[PDB]
């Protein structure tokens, strides 16, 4: 929120040269000056015969706004023979990626082409140039003897680059091995010490590199983007890379170990062609010293209000825990065709609040599709999903989109203001903008009233105009401000005081300042940074006892303070800014003495009462939890009475009750500020004598820990009175309960078998599954619909195996689905076959007993019993023409719950499944 | 209400509710002729044609009848009716209207064959040498006015896609493989849509395949140019448009062009010049799914993905992101397109979904769809499983939230792909006509800025009402009553401290207070997860005014049904209702996000015999409801012996009401359709 947009730094390059396609800071160790590195591919150079070789310009913050190209190559195409070039170097896009460690500058040309030295070819291998002071080596790891498209000839190495914390480069080439992608990591020392101008293919020691893989991974574009960060405990930066076409163009992000180039973690997109992985970044956005992953899907389509798909792009925010797998949220764009997640730039800690901040850019959004950049502040809880500031491009669209925001770089304090700054490159208009952060000032102010209770018959101040005594009081307004970084010493504030703010724009003011004779006053204050809460005083007098007629309405003293632009740093108008979430006004209230007794003080007797209408709160779901409160004041008036409903962690207060006239409406509010969650409700200002108020407060409990037995609710009334200002803290609890509507259902498939079976013959010793009979399937499902879950249950299947020494339903096999094991008291399928009412009573029974694990609300457990109708026993002699109803039953018993120390008391039921065989 | 809490002035007396009304006087009955309801204002006085009670209308301005045949000189085929309705709404009101859409029997059809011409398509270009005239005979059975055209694509003619060296490969990219193929091209348009089907076969066999390096080919470049170059390609605005995309490989998506140095986003504009080639191929990136969806909808183009089995699952999941596009399995030699085109046209003509264009966000649209005989399906704007000649109806409701002075915008309601549309001209009346009286501000009510409104005078700093200015203590209360509409308790809303007979609502902070008794305010609404009206509705005097596509007391209930939609098409699989974008399963034992899971439900045998009985015996349930051949889209053919072919088949048996045993079989085919083989001559009792 503190980035200056009035007078930023304007940098421009030759038109048509994409000046700004890549940007970065240059902070050399051998100097105090700092520079801008602005890549400009397609720029023309003095290279003989090279058309649009590209440049990387060094622009200075010296206010001259002058950019000077860095001498990297300066040469033409080397020759493989006479009139036979080895490289081509034209339209190579040198400067498409520029990054720099402390003193070393790395720039690459991802469209550099190569002759391959074996056959006449033009393969986009790509090359880089690492410069350190005056020496310049060439780093082309993909310009190897692995030539063609199945090797590294189209690798385009240098498409994306990055440095690690210890002089190691991370280079991505999206074209290696038929566009599978490739990451190559080399020691900067190896890159410089092993450089040989007479060797086009150099082998480096300690070179880490991903290898080729199966063809199903082709056209994934690994190395499209790169970021570095630690994701194990080794302390060495690991490799992050986006694979936007992996997994059927779902997009993936690979994390490799920065030591042995072994895979660590994977991220996968949710929507095809959304280009999950176009942009990646790594920063600790939560102040927990664990690097957190940011992934960009600029073409992600979400659902609008209507429900249609709209392309807005989304950014994947993945916080890293010390245990492994991440906690990931999402963040969607705001305009269609804006490509929200196109660039993700860490900003260090922009506001110096203790948490790092990040910037995401929509290069084709905003007015006239000019480009927008959103700033997001970090918090303890992660990343604040609400943008804090929008940066809008200022330049028109001559030929192609200005693309403001297509490239960004931050986390470097180019001035000494103590706040990191930010570079944004357009490249559509060939410009680059440097936004400088303004210092943040946190100011707290106090307001006092001497005294807060006015007595009209206590005229002690003599009015200045005429010698008359009037009832008066004092108003003290203090002001203390401070902040980090480069700042002025004495700050100029403009404060405004308002007496009785409530009665305004038509009313009797009831209170004016003594000498000013006015209801308002101003003071030009000035304070120093370190502490020193300087204050000033003014006397205000109460109007005559018979001039306003309005008592019982508090006289609200109102102070508001602004800042004057007078104090700005020597940085040519870099004026500070107050803290984002801090109030620029503060209010106290004075009350006219009325009905406070002979003691001249109002002593109230506040009383809180809460009855138990709701009795049980069932674990597992959100429940309507309504508490009816009875707040009464059986004493003198209470100034600024409020009901303080301190709730538990699972409360989530919602609304107040309107449908009843027995309980009156109330103005309540939910606020968590100091170490506590609670609900505050206005009871009257002042809450007069008697005043028996009825009110209802609805809630919805999201239970906790599965081991608690109650939920806590503490209430008490509070007031600004001196004596007896509070009520006794009454508490009311409701008991957690267990309810689990468990049911068991069964079905037969088929539920009928018509005899005789077609094409059936009698094999006295069969193993076919066809010589036995048709397949009769029994499915039993145990489902736990209830809110509360259970941890252990039993299931008892009763199967009618035989009736008078011959089989009824020969069970072939039974399968399980869910947390359940089963065991049959008889050997199922003993013959090794491979792919009226007859119950487990009057017939011989085969039992299958099952042990069930934990079943939550949506989950269930299912037993599939695949049997065969033993045709031989029917239809033969005794059961010739008789209809039989084969009956199997299944009961369940819930024995344990994960809610020990709480009543459970049972769960049990049963059902049966029938398979009727008849003669047609 | 309208009798208190809303009588401040007109232009605001109407915004209270569609019930209130204002008046002039020709007199002034003090009494209580406030902003009362008509028939309560029409109880006392002031009705010499001065009521100022505007009612909302839905007058239609043109409704041509639905045609029976889409051919010939009985012009304006008129697949939709009505075609233009004038909508006139007052603040916070709504009116309903209807719209019918018909799949006309004989509607002209033009088919543009967009073919991949990479080397693997050599066998395909051969087997379609005569599949143009072969296509004419087949389509002729469904449309008498048929047009066809051809277009081809390979990929961007630039590295790393194009074979760039040796220099002898630019004229023969098949150089290092001892054969001949013509140089590659971005997108080639050869034949514009024409009714001469032999003219199609002539242009084919004049074409030859080319060669590319990387597997993905740029066809989204061609799909885009074939859609927005309707002039070059000749789409008939009165015809059903079919764009046939035939390829056997993956596709290049947007942002892939960065590798080739192409960073200019695709504009949805035509760039095929007189040379019939996509000129911007090498300078412009591939189009995104969002841009293709936008332009396919604007040009009424049906995209048909004719892809091979090896990549069919891919383009399937692509079509889920481009709604309205159908995919079809294509044989390796393109010997299947002819049957694939017909099967695709049947799918397209089977659905009707309404889309809304240029809808002013100030008002929201509800939809109740009538697809079957008379059974209405609320919350639906589309009908599924229709056949040509059918006609479906939709009832629509439009409601405004307040009302601006937007100067009568208009919007469009139409089905996707159709040229015909319903145009709705909205018009808001948010004030009485009396506030143009030309009695500016004058005599009778304190020359001190006074005024003369519609019959009252909202004075300046102190509006006594018909008089002015108890501005600072002038009073010694002389009208201290009526400020508490019970007069047995504190005289205001307790906020305002009544003076002047006009409770001056104080405490103007943390929002704004209003109302004649200060009863109303903002920020007094309810919370759902901690946000006021769930962050989806305005707060108007303790009541939420839900934004478009939100209902319920808390404005937390969506009107969307897409998250209720299953993989079969039906919402909640016909096993449950869809309440607030989530299913509530009704069939016992069913569960899941779309009630798709029900392992304890009856087998398919119990569900398919309902079709055997009504389709092959003309009886049983599903025939009394006349739903037989709307739910029984399965292909049924009475056969004999169930010849045990197929592993994903189930044999079913049952006894009909004639005591005979019927036997049949059920077979599905790998994302293809299903067939029921009913055994002729069931088994009945012997004589
Ligand atoms: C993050 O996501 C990444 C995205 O996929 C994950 O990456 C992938 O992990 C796979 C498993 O680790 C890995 O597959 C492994 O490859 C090795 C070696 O491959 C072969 O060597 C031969 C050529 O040099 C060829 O082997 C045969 O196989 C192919 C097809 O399989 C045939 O078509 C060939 O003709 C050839 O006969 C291959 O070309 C290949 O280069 C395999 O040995 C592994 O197989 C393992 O299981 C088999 C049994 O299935 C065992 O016999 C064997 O001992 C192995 O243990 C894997 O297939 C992918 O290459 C890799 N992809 C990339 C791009 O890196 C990554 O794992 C994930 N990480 C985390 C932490 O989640
Ligand atoms: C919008 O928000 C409201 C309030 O936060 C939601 O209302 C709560 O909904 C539940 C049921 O969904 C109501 O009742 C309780 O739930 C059990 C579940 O079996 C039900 O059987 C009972 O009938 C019982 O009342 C509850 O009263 C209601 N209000 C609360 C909890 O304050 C509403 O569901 C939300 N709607 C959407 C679409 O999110
Ligand atoms: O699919 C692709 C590229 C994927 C190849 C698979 C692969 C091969 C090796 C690998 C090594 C490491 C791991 N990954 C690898 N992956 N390319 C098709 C272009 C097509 N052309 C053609 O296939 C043909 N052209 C001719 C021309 C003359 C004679 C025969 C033929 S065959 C057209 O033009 O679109
Ligand atoms: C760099 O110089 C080259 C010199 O050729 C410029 O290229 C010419 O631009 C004209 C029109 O702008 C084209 O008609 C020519 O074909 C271009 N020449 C070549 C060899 O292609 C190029 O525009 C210059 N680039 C910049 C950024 O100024
Ligand atoms: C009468 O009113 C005067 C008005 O100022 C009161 O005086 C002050 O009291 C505050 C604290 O209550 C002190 O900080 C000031 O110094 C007092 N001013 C003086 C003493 O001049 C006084 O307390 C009131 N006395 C009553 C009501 O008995
Ligand atoms: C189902 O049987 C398995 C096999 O013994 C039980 O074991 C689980 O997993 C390993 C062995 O695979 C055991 O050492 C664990 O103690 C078991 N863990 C859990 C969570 O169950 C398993 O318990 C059985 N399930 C039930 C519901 O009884
Ligand atoms: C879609 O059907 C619903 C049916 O509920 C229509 O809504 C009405 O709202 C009440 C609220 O419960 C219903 O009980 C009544 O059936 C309807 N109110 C009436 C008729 O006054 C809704 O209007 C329909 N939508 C469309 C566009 O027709
Ligand atoms: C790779 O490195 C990690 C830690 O540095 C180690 O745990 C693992 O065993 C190593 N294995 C290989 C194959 O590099
Ligand atoms: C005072 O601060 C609040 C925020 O705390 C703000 O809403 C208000 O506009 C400020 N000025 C006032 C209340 O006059
Ligand atoms: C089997 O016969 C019993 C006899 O009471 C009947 O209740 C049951 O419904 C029959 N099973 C069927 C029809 O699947
Ligand atoms: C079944 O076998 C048992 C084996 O002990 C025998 O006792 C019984 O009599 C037999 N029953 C019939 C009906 O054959
Ligand atoms: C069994 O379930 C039925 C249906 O839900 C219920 O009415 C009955 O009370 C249950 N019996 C027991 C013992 O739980
Ligand atoms: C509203 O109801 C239906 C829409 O469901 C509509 O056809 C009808 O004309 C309307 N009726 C009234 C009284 O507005
Ligand atoms: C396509 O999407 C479905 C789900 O929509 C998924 O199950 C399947 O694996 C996907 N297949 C491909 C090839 O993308
Ligand atoms: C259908 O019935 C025939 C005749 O008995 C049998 O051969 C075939 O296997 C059955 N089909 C299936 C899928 O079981
Ligand atoms: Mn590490
Ligand atoms: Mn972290
Ligand atoms: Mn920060
Ligand atoms: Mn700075
Ligand atoms: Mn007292
Ligand atoms: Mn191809
Ligand atoms: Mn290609
Ligand atoms: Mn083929």
């Amino acid at each position: 929120f503190n980035l200056d947009v009035d007078s930023p730094a304007e940098y421009s390059g030759p038109e048509g040269s994409y000046f700004g396609f890549a940007v970065d800071f240059f902070v050399p160790s051998a100097s105090s000056r700092m520079f801008l590195l602005v890549g400009a591919p397609k720029a023309n150079t003095t290279q003989p015969g090279i058309v649009e070789g590209g440049q990387v310009l060094k622009c200075d913050w010296s206010s001259t706004r002058r950019c000077q190209p860095i001498e990297f190559d300066a040469t033409g195409n080397r020759d493989y023979a006479k009139d036979d070039p080895l490289e081509f170097k034209s339209h190579q896009w040198f400067g498409a990626s520029v990054r720099s460690k402390q003193d070393k500058i790395l720039a690459c040309a991802p469209l550099y082409h190569w002759r391959t030295e074996m056959k006449q070819e033009r393969e986009p291998v790509g090359t880089c140039f690492l410069q350190d002071g005056t020496k310049t080596v060439e780093y082309a790891p993909c310009r190897s003897q692995d030539i063609d498209a199945d090797g590294q000839g189209f690798c385009q190495g240098g498409f994306s680059i990055d440095f690690t914390k210890a002089d190691r480069v991370l280079l991505g080439g999206p074209g290696s091995f038929y566009w599978q992608g490739q990451l190559i990591s080399d020691q900067v020392a190896e890159i410089v010490s092993k450089y040989d101008p007479n060797v086009y293919s150099i082998k480096y020691n300690n070179q880490l590199a991903t290898r080729t893989a199966q063809a199903i991974f082709d056209d994934s574009y690994l190395g499209y983007s790169v970021a570095v960060g630690d994701f194990n405990g080794d302390g060495i930066d690991d490799f992050v890379s986006g694979v936007p076409r992996a997994a059927r163009t779902l997009g993936m992000v690979y994390i490799y170990d920065g030591k042995n180039m072994s895979s660590l973690y994977n991220f996968t997109g949710e929507q095809m062609a959304a280009y999950f992985g176009f942009s990646v970044a790594a920063t600790d956005i939560n102040g927990d010293d664990y690097a957190d992953v940011f992934i960009g899907a600029p073409l992600f389509m979400d659902r609008g209000s209507d429900g249609k798909l709209q392309e807005v792009g989304q950014v994947s925010v993945s916080l890293q825990r010390a245990s492994g797998d991440f906690q990931t949220t999402k963040l969607n764009g705001f305009e269609v065709f804006a490509r929200f997640g196109s660039a993700i730039a860490p900003l260090g800690d922009l506001d110096q609040d203790g948490f790092n901040d990040i910037a995401i850019a929509a290069p084709y959004g905003g007015e006239d599709k000019k480009g927008i950049v959103y700033i997001f502040n970090g918090r303890s809880t992660g990343l604040n999903a609400v943008p804090s500031q929008i940066l809008e491009g200022q330049w028109a669209a001559r030929s192609m989109p200005p693309s403001f925001g297509y490239s960004m770089k931050g986390a470097t304090d180019i001035d000494k203001n103590g706040y990191p700054d930010l570079i944004v490159g357009a490249f559509g208009v060939d410009r680059a903008i440097l936004y400088r952060a303004r210092p943040v000032i946190t100011v707290n102010a106090g307001l006092e009233v001497y005294p807060s209770i006015l007595n009209q018959d206590n005229k002690t101040c003599s009015l200045p105009g005429t010698a008359l005594k009037v009832s008066c009081f004092n108003v003290r307004f203090c002001l203390k401000a401070d902040g980090k970084g480069v700042l002025p010493r004495k700050l100029n504030f403009q404060v405004e005081l308002l007496l009785d703010k409530l009665k305004q724009k038509g009313a009797i003011r009831r209170a004016l300042f003594l000498y000013s004779r006015s209801p308002s006053h101003s003071k030009n204050m000035t304070i120093s940074r370190g502490g020193l809460m300087q204050c000033e005083e003014l006397i205000a007098y109460l109007r005559d006892e018979s001039e306003f007629r309005d008592k019982l309405t508090p006289i609200t003293i109102f102070m508001e303070y602004r800042l004057d632009y007078r104090t700005a740093a020597d940085t040519t108008g870099l004026q500070p800014i107050l803290n984002q979430f801090t109030p620029a006004n503060i209010s106290r209230q004075a009350h006219i003495l009325l009905d406070c007794g002979e003691d001249n003080v109002c002593k109230p007797k506040l009383e809180v009462s809460v009855d138990s209408d709701q009795k049980k709160i069932y674990i597992g779901d959100d429940n309507p939890l309504t508490l009816i409160v009875k707040a009464q004041n059986q004493g003198e008036g209470a100034y600024e009475a409020e009901l303080i409903v301190s709730i538990p962690l699972q409360a989530d207060f919602i609304g107040v009750v309107r449908n009843n006239e027995a309980l009156a409406r109330l103005s309540c509010a939910f606020k968590t500020e100091n170490q506590t969650r609670q609900v505050v409700c206005d009871l009257g200002n002042p809450m007069k004598a008697g005043t028996q108020l009825l009110a209802g407060l609805r809630f919805s409990v999201h239970q906790q820990s599965e081991m608690d037995t109650s939920v806590k609710f503490d209430l008490q009334i509070q007031s600004s009175n001196l004596f007896d200002k509070v009520s006794p803290v009454v508490s009311h609890k409701v008991d957690l309960a267990v309810l689990a509507a468990v049911e068991i259902r069964g079905v037969s498939s088929p539920d009928h078998v018509f005899l005789p079976i077609p094409n059936w013959e009698h094999k006295e010793n069969p193993e076919t599954e066809e010589d036995v009979g048709p397949v009769v399937q029994h499915i039993y499902e145990l489902r736990n619909n209830g809110p509360s879950s259970f941890s252990k249950a039993m299931l008892h299947l009763q199967w009618p195996y035989k009736y008078n020494n011959n089989t009824l339903l020969y069970i072939l096999h039974y399968d399980i689905d869910g947390p359940m094991n089963c065991t049959s008291d008889m050997e199922i399928n003993p013959l090794r076959i491979k792919i009226h009412t007859l119950g487990c009573g009057v017939a011989q029974c085969l039992k299958i007993v099952c042990q069930v694990g934990r079943l939550d609300r949506g989950k269930s457990a299912i037993l599939y019993v695949k049997s065969l109708l033993w045709t031989e026993t029917f239809m033969n002699k005794e059961n010739q023409n008789h209809s039989y109803s084969l009956k199997s039953s299944a009961s369940f018993n819930v024995i344990e719950f994960p809610y020990k120390n709480l009543p459970i008391e049972d769960i049990t039921n049963s059902t049966l499944v029938t398979t009727n065989v008849t003669w047609g | 209400i309208c009798t208190t809490r809303g009588v401040s002035s007109c232009q605001q007396c109407l915004a209270v509710s569609p019930m209130c009304a204002w008046c002039s006087d020709e007199a002034l009955p003090l009494g209580s002729p406030r902003c009362d309801l008509k028939e309560n204002l029409l109880k006392d006085n002031c009705a010499p044609e001065s009521i100022e009670f505007p009612v909302s209308e839905a007058r239609v301005l043109e409704d041509r009848p639905l045609s029976d045949k889409g051919s010939g000189d009985s012009s304006q085929v008129t697949q939709v009716s009505p075609q233009r309705i004038a909508l006139r709404l007052r603040p916070d009101d709504s009116k309903n209207f209807s719209i019918q859409v018909r799949q006309v029997e004989d509607y002209p059809v033009d088919i543009y064959y967009l073919m991949d011409l990479s080397y693997s398509m050599k066998d395909d270009l051969w087997s379609i040498q005569n599949l143009g005239t072969k296509l004419a005979t087949q389509m002729r059975k469904l449309t008498s006015n048929l047009r066809i055209g051809f277009g081809a694509f390979v990929d961007k003619p630039v590295s790393p896609y194009m074979y760039i060296s040796p220099p002898e490969a630019l004229e023969n990219p098949c150089y290092d493989m001892k054969t001949t193929c013509l140089p590659m091209f971005g997108y080639k348009h050869v034949l514009t849509l024409t009714d001469q089907v032999t003219r199609f076969n002539e242009e084919v066999k004049k074409q030859s395949v080319s060669r590319n390096r990387d597997a993905p080919e740029g066809g989204f470049d061609a799909i885009m140019q074939a859609t927005v170059c309707d002039e070059k390609i000749g789409w008939r605005n009165d015809a059903s448009h079919l764009l046939v995309f035939t390829t056997d490989a993956k596709t290049h998506i947007a942002l892939d062009g960065r590798l080739a140095g192409i960073v200019q986003p695709n504009d949805g504009q035509c760039h095929v010049g007189s040379d019939n080639h996509y000129s911007a191929s090498t300078t412009m990136d591939y189009p995104s799914l969002g841009l293709m969806t936008e332009k396919l909808s604007q040009k009424n183009i049906n995209l048909i993905f004719a892809v091979t089995e090896n990549v069919v699952n891919l383009y399937q999941n692509y079509s889920e992101l481009i709604p309205g596009t159908t995919v079809g399995v294509l044989s390796m030699d393109s010997s299947n397109v002819l049957q694939l085109i017909v099967d695709a046209y049947g799918k397209i003509r089977s659905k009707v979904e309404l889309e809304v264009r240029d809808l002013p966000e100030e008002l929201s649209l509800s939809f109740n769809a009538t697809c079957l005989n008379n059974e209405v399906i609320p919350g639906l704007k589309s009908c599924m499983g229709l056949k040509i000649g059918d006609t479906v109806s939709f009832s629509i409701e439009a409601k405004v939230r307040g009302c601006p002075q937007e100067k009568e915008k208009s919007f469009t309601i139409k089905p996707v792909g159709f040229k015909d549309s319903l145009i709705v001209q909205v018009t808001f009346d948010c004030d009485c006509a009396c506030q143009a009286q030309a009695e500016p501000n004058s005599h009778r009510c304190n020359n001190g800025n006074g005024t003369f409104e519609c019959g009252v005078c909202r004075c300046g700093p102190g509006w006594l009402g018909s008089q002015c200015e108890c501005s600072e203590e002038d009073y010694r209360p002389s009208q201290q009553d009526e400020c508490s509409p019970r007069e047995g308790q504190p005289v205001c809303s307790q906020r305002g401290e009544c003076l002047c007979g006009q409770c001056v609502c104080h405490s103007s902070d943390f929002g704004k207070i209003t109302g004649k008794y200060c009863e109303c305010d903002d920020f007094s609404c309810v919370r759902y997860k901690g946000e006021m009206c769930s962050g989806h509705g305005q707060c108007s005097c303790g009541d939420c005014l839900c934004d478009s596509d939100w209902t319920g007391y808390y404005c937390n209930c969506t009107t969307r049904t897409d998250t209720c939609m299953s993989s079969n098409g039906l919402l909640c699989s016909g096993r449950g209702k869809c309440e607030c974008g989530s299913c509530v399963c009704i069939q016992p034992g069913s569960y899941g996000d779309t009630c798709e899971k029900c392992p304890t439900c009856p087998d398919a045998c119990t569900f398919k015999k309902e079709c055997v009985e009504c389709k092959k015996f003309d009886r049983g349930a599903l025939h009394d409801e006349n739903t037989c051949n709307r739910y029984c889209r399965d292909e049924i053919e009475s056969v004999k012996e169930l010849k045990d072919t197929g592993k994903d088949a189930v044999n079913c048996t049952y006894k009909n009401e004639d005591d005979c045993v019927v036997r049949f079989q059920y077979y599905e085919d790998s994302s293809g359709k299903s067939i029921l083989y009913v055994v002729e001559e069931p088994e009945c009792p012997k004589g």
